[PDB]
């Protein structure tokens, strides 16, 4: 769950959470996660972020009901996105949208994920 | 100590606009608790013990040894950074965190110590969560790029 | 007979407006033209002089060469003249909540403009705020029937109506020749408080 | 004396010499050269100017009444009752110099000694009008803008004759800039609380308060400056007028003004401020209703 | 005597529209670079100050001989059509352009249209180095129709000039449709389509059935 | 003077391109490459900004006689032409390239057309452990055609200026012949031949009669 | 019968519902059905999810017809494929298309197959 006054300092928290490429000593503390599986995460919501603007939120449900697809099945091919989505608890997070000014909240979830993850390393 | 309102005013208004506002400004600067400066509008009272060491002598010296040491980052990579102190949610301090760090790769290699000394330096006053860190950093950049208007 | 009948209409503004006003602050990436507003609720407003002086500047053109827009409007010479018989006030943004049932998030929205020279070809960018689409402000208009009067409140009343034609037909704001206008009045009805006199044949010529 | 006459504008200009200011009240006798600017194109003046030289009939300025009638300061009423911090002291009379009003429920707190931090009615915009396109066409207009509960109540005498003036004073607006959207309010007569028309007296010689601008009649001006404490604020303007087609001058009367505390409480006038060679009288209304400050 | 006349036309796009709006500090995914909307409704709208600055600066390239520096020194023809702030005549004269507001909104909803504006995604490549730099800029759909109207007065002022300033006012939207009308149209954006022109005069007492064959 | 004439010619495809599009929403076991489209017909579109980007690239190894690095480091044949950003009177500059919609839907329904976008599999395969990567890219089909508008403006600094930037306008269409548009390119993707090169007038008065002999040589 | 608020949930339930290899403990709770079998499946609706786009419905009623063919084929041949269209009510789901959004629904829930399967094992 994320309410409005936490929702960054929780995607802050869930990259740190996230774990390293503790071996490979080149560049080292990077992550096994990606930037290119990460932004196809968000290529995802965010063409729903400014969806939510113009539309209902009567006409986006059924995208909202794709994005339980998708983050499942980005999280089943490799095992850094299978790591991002329990960490960062987002199947939880997407179960809980119910209107506008949550998906718009959901959406900006995403985008502190991908903020902190360019930020630390 | 003292108390000042300084009032920008475009040429060729009347003084009777301009003499009021600047009597606004001080009884505004007068309200602040006592002692401070109003600068240009009443959501800049600063206290001089935090204008003078830090505004016009600190921040505006580190940011005009940055935008003179460089031809890239040029007034639109200085205007985007006013909307992101002036706004200043939650979600701005993310936006901010990712808009630094795209640029400190975009720019040439030679001159990347300098950006990320500048950027985590920026970062630095703009997460304190005391609020007299940065409504300066806005006030500082407004004071030069008035300085820098062609 | 002493009445003061007044015109009860719902203004509607079919694109933006600006009104502006006192200039305080331009702040760099703050607006360039903050429009008025009332500096209690901060909601936009439409002062009532705004209204008083651009509907008598097209009624001008209609009516010009005088006499007739001396007593609807004031003169400060011409002593029969003084204070003529339109008490206006101004706007009051009715609907503060039929927008935001229909979703919105301020009532002024802003915007971006620009100014390309001719030669430079370099641009100049405005912040020019404006008052919303399709907000509705609450118009009131008191004319007054007095002894002098009756002779010509019939003839007053053909110009009223007129001067209410015309502010759908031009602007009513600030820069209304790249839009901001086109504004609109409806719901327009005469009703009479404080008088005796038959506002019924009236209702009519506004309809 | 009667019962007093609540008016809500939220938008009203009220004068103060030029067009950049606008007073918060209005006193008097404004209020009264509307009436008679009324009665007169009702053709109905003589029936108001025939009353309006009686001992009946009350008038009072306006006051802020925000669920509850307020009253105007005593002019240094409060004595010097503590040679203690004068760092901060000083600047309690900085904030007690510009405050002019005080609420009927603790006006006697404010004899007996207490600060009373001021509160806010309407405070005062000034917008830049214009005119387009002609030579020297920016005038300035301040304006009142009520703060959505405070209305005004001149207090006066219960007549149906002046209820049908009033009424028409709703539509018809009071102080400047009306007829372009400035002043029009709506009135609402209400009673007087019972500690309140328990001093509105008007011949209690004892240490009394003027609750209106009183210009006294010559035989009670010379003892009235004796103890008084008082104000005196310039009543003067151009007169308004149907039969000039030139703007004359009023006659310049200073007053006195309310909230001016005094003993022996003194009787007014009606004074015929008329300009010299003109056809009508201006009367600029001046005569006290007071208030008993220790009764 | 005095007279408004109104032209009611209807701009087409071809290469849809993109105005900007809110050139702001957007989200990070998010488009980079969106249209002007409305608040009530968020749908395209062409304003009108971006019609009348496009329609001079086409026109000041035709009817002006000498090369103007500045909008305050165009010819007699373009400064009392477009108005003009340093003419003691010309100061509030003859156009006023009102903003177009998505006629066809339920017509593109009977056909495929999910959203009235699509994103194109877009990029550049640096010429040494050949590195991309992406954006998403919004873009009102091809086939909208917008409605336009002008309102022309005739201020008893010229007593002449009326039917010839038509034919500049004719000629301005010929050009705009061969010109982009506003954004990024070097690079294929813009092309409106003015169609079903209709000058009907609405307060006055003018002739328009002799002039409509001049809009044909 | 002032004149605006302007290009009919018509891009014809072959092995046909493909010119990306995000589409995030596309699908799980289909296309995640689409072809840009003309969201109420969905039919492949060539835009002006892939045809205005090759333009200035192709001819950067033609007309800059000092490498670029930058646009507007352009040699002032190419600038006057495009535009730039840092000049001073070429900023706003002779071109408008107007995008191209897919002109013949009618020819490739007379053929033995199904969808207007043929989808083809590409496996990228690993050169170690053979392992497979495979992919669905979304392209225009062979023989599909264009309407190309191209807009030329004539002000009053053109005196023999036309003439100049027409050997310009057929050194950068005959060599986009010679490359691919955009896309893929060195997989095939992007030839194309630019049929009937066509210069008229559509505002002014400019005699075009002496422009139909170098277009067409 | 599936609508846009459950059919992902229906899809996720329907993956937990169907067997596993109980016996062969050599990474023991696998599925009988396998992911070849189960691709070969979505790659018929996947060529019908993006041609749902581009073309109308009153073209596509051919090969929605053979898609009742084909879910019926793949169930005969292979035990696992005939559980999966018992589980997942697919052939009382592709009986129900008639119009465009419950085509791009049925093919979004075969996605929604594809997803959890490789999610959980």
């Amino acid at each position: 769950i994320l309410t409005d006054e936490n929702y960054v300092d929780i995607a802050e928290k869930a990259i740190l959470k996230l774990e390293r490429n503790t071996r490979n000593r080149k560049n080292p503390d990077a992550f096994f996660l990606t930037t290119s599986k990460l932004r196809n995460l968000l290529s995802l919501t965010s063409t729903l972020f400014d969806e939510s603007k113009v539309k209902e939120y009567d006409a986006l449900l059924d995208r909202i009901a794709y994005l339980r697809v998708q983050f499942v099945y980005q999280a089943g091919r490799e095992i850094a996105v299978k790591d991002l989505i329990e960490k960062a608890q987002i199947l939880e997070a997407l179960k809980e949208i119910k209107d506008r000014e949550t998906l718009q909240r959901f959406c900006r979830y995403m985008e502190a994920l991908v903020a902190y993850f360019k930020f630390y390393g | 100590t003292l108390s000042a309102g300084i009032g920008l005013f475009a040429d060729k208004t009347p003084i009777s606009l301009m003499a009021h506002q600047t009597g606004e400004l001080e009884e505004a600067a007068k309200g602040n608790e006592k002692d401070s400066i109003s600068l240009f509008s009443s959501d800049y009272t600063f206290k001089f013990d935090r204008f003078i060491t830090n505004v016009y002598d600190d921040k505006l010296e580190q940011i005009r040894y940055f935008f003179n040491h460089q031809d890239e980052r040029g007034k639109n990579f200085i205007y985007k950074l006013i909307e992101l102190l002036r706004n200043h949610d939650r979600m701005n301090m993310a936006r901010l965190a990712y808009y630094l760090t795209r640029l400190e790769e975009l720019t040439r290699e030679t001159d990347r110590d300098k950006f990320k000394t500048f950027k985590n330096l920026f970062y630095s006053w703009y997460t304190n969560k005391n609020d007299k860190d940065r409504k300066e950093a806005e006030l500082a950049l407004l004071l030069y790029i008035y300085e820098i208007r062609k | 007979t002493f009445a003061k009948i007044k015109f009860s209409a719902q203004i509607r503004l079919e694109t933006g407006l600006h009104i502006g006003g006192s200039d305080a602050f331009a702040a760099i990436g703050a607006i360039n033209s903050p429009v008025i507003k009332d500096p209690i609720t901060n909601l936009p407003i439409i002062p009532g002089s705004s209204l008083k002086g651009k509907m008598r500047t097209l009624l001008a053109k209609v009516y010009n060469e005088s006499d007739i827009l001396s007593r609807l409007f004031g003169n400060s010479k011409d002593k029969r003249f003084k204070m003529g018989r339109l008490i206006f006030r101004d706007a009051f943004l009715s609907n503060a909540d039929e927008l935001d049932s229909l979703g919105v998030r301020s009532y002024t929205e802003v915007k971006f403009e620009n100014t390309i020279d001719r030669i430079t070809a370099e641009a100049n960018p405005r912040q020019i705020e404006r008052a919303i689409r399709n907000s509705t402000f609450d118009f009131e208009l008191i004319y007054e029937i007095t002894d002098e009067n009756e002779n010509q409140v019939e003839e007053d009343f053909k110009v009223i109506r007129d001067g209410l034609k015309l502010l759908e037909l031009d602007y009513l704001g600030g820069s209304g020749s790249r839009g901001y206008g086109k504004v609109a009045f409806e719901n327009l009805k005469a009703t009479t408080v404080f008088g005796n006199y038959d506002v019924k044949t009236l209702n009519e010529l506004l309809t | 004396t009667y019962k007093l006459y609540i008016m809500t504008f939220q938008n009203a200009h009220f004068g103060s010499g030029t067009l950049d200011s606008s007073k918060l009240t209005f006193s008097a006798d404004r209020i009264f050269s509307a009436l008679v600017l009324e009665a007169l194109k009702m053709g109905k003046l003589d029936a108001f100017l025939a009353e309006a030289n009686q001992d009946k009939f009350t008038l009072t300025d306006a006051f802020p009444f925000q669920f509850g009638p307020f009253l105007p300061k005593p002019i240094g009423y409060p004595k010097h009752d503590q040679s203690v911090d004068v760092k901060e002291v000083r600047r309690q009379a900085k904030l007690s110099k510009k405050l002019q009003f005080l609420a009927l429920e603790n006006v006697d707190d404010y004899l007996n000694g207490e600060l009373f931090e001021n509160e806010e009615h309407a405070v005062i915009d000034t917008v830049t009008k214009n005119q387009p396109h002609k030579d020297d066409n920016l005038y300035q207009v301040a304006t009142t803008r009520f703060s959505n509960d405070t209305s005004l109540y001149v207090i006066a005498n219960e007549s149906d004759l002046l209820n049908e003036l009033m009424s028409s004073l709703q539509y018809s607006g009071l102080g400047g800039k009306r007829s372009s959207g400035f002043g029009r309010f709506e009135l609402d007569i209400q009673n007087i609380p019972l500690e309140l028309s328990d001093r509105l007296t008007k011949n209690h010689s004892d240490k009394v308060m003027s609750l209106t601008t009183a210009l006294p009649v010559d035989a009670d001006l010379e003892e009235a400056m004796e103890d008084g404490h008082y104000l005196l604020t310039k009543s003067s303007g151009f007169a308004f007028s149907h039969a000039t087609n030139e703007n004359y001058r009023k006659q310049d009367l200073y007053k006195f003004a309310s909230g001016s505390t005094f003993s022996k409480t003194f009787e007014g006038q009606i004074v015929d401020v008329r300009p010299l060679d003109f056809p009508h009288a201006v009367l600029n209304y001046a005569k006290p209703l007071f208030f008993k400050l220790e009764v």
